[PDB]
């Protein structure tokens, strides 16, 4: 993943906050997600707003953040790739 | 005005600029060699410089 | 390669003296870095739509050899209209002080 | 309320620079 993460102002993510639930399309058969919006704010806590690209659409993650963020889905992946992987993230 | 009139100089008119747009190429270009590498091989360099 | 015409016409207004007492108005309170930076974004504002809509769209003159075509024109028309003047002038001058050709005269001999 | 202010396209579409071609070493020449 990169680390661009969409302005919720709504000239650029027009309904961000309006319910309480996010919404995504995941993978070839684009399986459907639902997320808390309070789980999605967490992330621009870490946004840096200096940082705007793709025609000032999109700000920049703090590196430390992001990095959690990747080290966290790499976990995932692995142990999907893995059959001694823990029965429990316990 | 005898050994006056070599001194009337005016300047030459070249410019050294050329903007240099790297966005429009993605492949590298050969580059020349100007001087034998004297920093390796030193002593051996006049036994070694006719061949190839 | 685009917008010629308005080129053409940015000229036009350019050389216009009622421009120039306009321009001499707008210069009050401006400082030489913003009138450098105008014309900087400006220039990048044309490179920027060619690089995007070249993407996608297609002009009139499109052709399979796409802008180059455009901008061997430009500098042809450049060479033309302003170097062959210039060498025409030259020519002249040279014909009114040594003759035709007296720059490649060899040296008097020895 | 309603719109009446005549909103430029340089406040929503903000051009790539291209100009000045890109620095990937983000360190000067002389260096
Ligand atoms: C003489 C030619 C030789 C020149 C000198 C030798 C130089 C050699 C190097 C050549 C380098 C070329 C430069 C390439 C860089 C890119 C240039 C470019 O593409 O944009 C040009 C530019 C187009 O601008 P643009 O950014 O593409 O935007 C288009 C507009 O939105 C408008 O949109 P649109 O959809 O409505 O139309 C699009 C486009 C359409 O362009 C076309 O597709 C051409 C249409 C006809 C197809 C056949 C073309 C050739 C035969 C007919 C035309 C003869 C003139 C030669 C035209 C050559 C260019 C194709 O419009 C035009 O370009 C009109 C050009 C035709 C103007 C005719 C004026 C007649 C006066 C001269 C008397 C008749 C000719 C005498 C004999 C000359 C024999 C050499 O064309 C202009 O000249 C703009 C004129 C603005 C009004 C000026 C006031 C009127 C003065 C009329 C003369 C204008 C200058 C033309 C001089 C040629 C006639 C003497």
């Amino acid at each position: 993943m990169l680390n661009f993460i969409p302005k919720r102002c709504p000239s650029v993510s027009l309904l961000f906050g309006k319910r309480p639930v996010q919404r995504i399309e995941v993978g070839q058969a684009r399986h459907q997600l639902e997320i808390p919006v309070e789980t999605i704010e967490k992330i621009y806590e870490g946004v840096d707003s200096r940082l705007e690209y793709h025609n000032k659409d999109y700000n920049a993650m703090k590196w430390k953040d992001f990095m959690k963020l990747k080290l966290d889905a790499y976990h995932l992946l692995e142990a999907s790739q893995s059959e001694t992987a823990a029965k429990s993230a316990l | 005005l005898l050994g006056h009139t070599t001194s009337v100089t005016m300047g030459n008119s070249d410019i050294f600029f050329l903007p240099k747009p790297s966005n429009l190429l993605k492949i590298a270009l050969p580059a020349f060699v100007f001087m034998p590498n004297l920093t390796i091989f030193t002593r051996a360099f006049p036994f070694y410089a006719h061949t190839s | 390669g685009f917008h010629f015409q308005q080129y053409i016409a940015m000229a036009g207004r350019a050389i216009n003296p009622v421009q120039w007492t306009r321009a001499w108005r707008r210069m009050e309170g401006k400082s030489a870095t913003e009138v450098y930076r105008d014309a900087l974004a400006w220039t990048n504002n044309q490179f920027a739509q060619i690089s995007r809509a070249s993407q996608y769209r297609a002009w009139w003159w499109q052709n399979p050899l796409g802008m180059g075509l455009v901008l061997y024109g430009t500098y042809k028309a450049w060479h033309m209209i302003y170097m062959v003047r210039k060498q025409k002038k030259t020519a002249q001058l040279v014909a009114a002080a040594y003759g035709q050709g007296g720059q490649w005269l060899n040296p008097v001999p020895r | 309320k309603t719109l009446e202010r005549n909103v430029p396209m340089k406040e929503i579409l903000q051009p790539l620079w291209v100009v000045e071609p890109p620095n990937f070493l983000r360190q000067p020449v002389w260096k």
